């Protein structure tokens, strides 16, 4: 059982795979090993969790720096915005899905 | 009507334990995430632990991890600090707060209660001394009376005049640690050069530690 | 650990001036920085968060400004409210620490004390103990100096004093030096004074009482 990171994520390399989508993330902290929170929404509205999110219980396995990791979720069709965080560092990007 | 009222504080011997609560009520509080905060007296607000809305995740600092324990009931919309192992260092006023948004680890403290205090120390529970501070210098400066609360532990002692109706002019300093391990107050108040004689002064004090609240009549000498 | 220090440690101005505190981080911290402010006796109250964002109810006065190494507090026009003690916060990451905290003043007219002094209740000497008192009315700056003199003879670790926060009608001070003798050691001596020493006094004022 473990915490969730209290850091601030990145965005680096931007993405599909005939369905699910990848993202890779870079964390600016030092708290590892924490759960990175990860998830898809509609914003500005309680950011009620849509979508899958198909990589297993994501962590950052060590307590070093500018960690980088692999995401993999199940967006839904249409527009959408990948949230990865909880908290104020909360970043948000923006979806479509083959319309 | 964000309301947040801690309960449970104290004194406790070097070692021992207590446990603090805090009543939230004025917000869906399986939402957000609450956190502790501690301020020693006459010194700066330490962080000392935060808890998530679901549970899930729980920080604390070095100082104090390994120690205390922070825990949640969103069923009845309170939330614990169990301290097992105080030491004298841990002696503050401890606060609860409230995250300034939902669904997050306590990055911000939006609400803050008044809280509790906690004193850790090895002496024992001591009732105030309470003597007048009798008002003399013969038209004289403008006059002026008192109360010298003496020898009392812990720290927490309230002091009113004539049961809260004089209120202007009163001067309730802070308490000075003596080399004896007690505190010692002073409060003063600044009334009319005549009306001496005619409205009669008392001085209210309360520690309710001790449960020695006293009513000391301030007479002229 | 995060470590935020606070600059300058007090500050004293009058109503109506502009004041800026300044909050520098160990390390860089981008946006993430908030500013409480605890009036003595209360509980903190959050203003401003992710360095510029006012919190709902703080007036415009307030404004913030900074990022990664070097964050302000301003008030446009000091108000005899917000005197208090201002702390930083960086929730760049855990553990979320603060600075030591800039206690705002209020500048006032040079105010003179009214000096008072209490010879030890007889309630007390039945008890065994003896506690003179002497006490500064009203006076600014807070800067002061009380000195106790037993028959004309300098006391020193006999004594406590404490001042009360800043009056917040006449932005004024008040100290009470708690001078503390044995019952026997009490009874030997005659006269008991306190001299003040002021920037609003002329010469020193000291008032005393003769007997024991």
């Amino acid at each position: 059982s473990y915490s969730l990171c209290t850091a601030a994520f990145t965005f680096t390399k931007i993405p599909t795979l005939h369905g699910t989508v990848t993202v890779e993330v870079q964390y600016a902290g030092t708290d590892g090993p924490c759960k990175v929170p990860a998830q898809m929404a509609v914003d500005m509205q309680t950011l009620t969790p849509v979508g899958r999110l198909i990589t297993a219980n994501p962590v950052i396995t060590e307590s070093t720096e500018n960690s980088k990791m692999m995401l993999e979720l199940d967006p839904p069709f249409g527009d959408s915005y990948i949230v990865i965080g909880v908290g104020e560092k909360k970043i948000t990007h923006h979806w479509h899905r083959s319309g | 009507e964000v309301q947040l009222l801690e309960s449970g504080g104290g004194l406790v011997q070097p070692g021992g334990s207590l446990r603090l609560s805090c009543a939230a009520s004025g917000f869906t509080f399986s939402s957000y995430a609450m956190s502790w905060v501690r301020q020693a007296p006459g010194k700066g607000l330490e962080w000392v632990s935060a808890i998530s809305g679901s549970g899930g995740s729980t920080y604390y600092a070095d100082s104090v991890k390994g120690r205390f324990t922070i825990s949640r009931d969103n069923s009845k919309n309170t939330l614990y600090l169990q301290m097992n192992s105080l030491r004298a260092e841990d002696t503050a006023v401890y606060y609860c707060a409230k995250d300034r948004g939902p669904r997050g680890v306590g990055e911000l403290f939006d609400y803050w209660g008044q809280g509790t205090l906690v004193t850790v120390s090895s002496a024992s529970t001591k009732g105030p001394s309470v003597f007048p501070l009798a008002p003399s210098s013969k038209s004289g400066g403008t006059a002026a009376l008192g109360c010298l609360v003496k020898d009392y532990f812990p720290e927490p002692v309230t002091v009113s005049w004539n049961s809260g109706a004089l209120t202007s002019g009163v001067h309730t300093f802070p308490a000075v640690l003596q080399s004896s391990g007690l505190y010692s107050l002073s409060s003063v108040v600044t009334v009319p050069s005549s009306s001496l004689g005619t409205q009669t002064y008392i001085c209210n004090v309360n520690h309710k530690p001790s449960n020695t609240k006293v009513d000391k009549r301030v007479e002229p000498k | 650990d995060i470590q935020m220090t606070q600059s300058p440690s007090t500050l004293s101005a009058s109503v109506g001036d502009r004041v800026t505190i300044t909050c520098r981080a160990s390390q860089s911290i981008s946006s993430w920085l908030a500013w409480y402010q605890q009036k003595p006796g209360k509980a903190p109250k959050l203003l401003i968060y992710k360095a510029s964002s006012l919190e709902s109810g703080v007036p415009s006065r307030f404004s913030g400004s900074g990022s990664g190494t070097e964050f302000t507090l301003t008030i446009s026009s000091l108000q005899p409210d917000d005197f208090a003690t201002y702390y930083c916060q960086q929730y760049n990451s855990y553990p979320w620490t603060f600075g030591q905290g800039t206690k705002v003043e209020i500048k006032r007219t040079v105010a003179a004390p009214s000096v008072f002094i209490f010879p030890p209740s007889d309630e007390q000497l039945k008890s065994g103990t003896a506690s003179v008192v002497c006490l500064l009315n009203n006076f600014y700056p807070r800067e002061a100096k009380v000195q106790w003199k037993v028959d004309n003879a300098l006391q020193s670790g006999n004594s406590q004093e404490s001042v009360t926060e800043q009056d917040s009608k006449d932005s004024t001070y008040s100290l009470s030096s708690t001078l503390t003798l044995s019952k026997a050691d009490y009874e030997k001596h005659k006269v008991y004074a306190c001299e003040v020493t002021h920037q609003g006094l002329s010469s020193p004022v000291t008032k005393s009482f003769n007997r024991g």
